[PDB]
């Protein structure tokens, strides 16, 4: 509600799926990245990028309150953890990835 | 599993 409002991003997608998220990604060039709201547990939001022809998804963490894709590395909310990871060499915070957030997908 | 975020990345070992 003009605060950390989601929906007025084009990274966000929320009630997204797996095969759905990657659908606008892999379907987008690479960097392609978007976040959905879903999970089980371990976990609030999911988020996912297109790097290598291929969409990574991960199940971010509400730490304290705070967003985490690798739990390691978080921030205030989704767009501060995702606004941010897109300069956050991927590299270190996620696994073999080697590059960031790099576009949306609403874009 | 495949289907979901099979925690890729995160606190592996």
């Amino acid at each position: 509600g003009h605060m950390q409002d989601l929906s007025v991003h084009l990274w966000y997608a929320g009630p997204m799926e797996r095969a759905g998220a990657e659908s606008i990604l892999a379907n987008r060039s690479d960097g392609t990245f978007l976040v959905r709201q879903r999970v089980k547990d371990a976990a609030e939001f999911a988020i996912s990028i297109k790097y290598n022809v291929e969409v990574k998804h991960i199940k971010i963490m509400t730490a304290e309150g705070l967003y985490r894709i690798t739990e390691k590395k978080a921030f205030r909310g989704l767009t501060e953890l995702v606004e941010f990871y897109q300069q956050n060499s991927l590299k270190d915070c996620f696994k073999s990835l080697d590059t960031t957030l790099q576009f949306p997908f609403k874009e | 599993d495949t289907e979901v975020y099979e925690s890729p990345y995160a606190d592996p070992e």
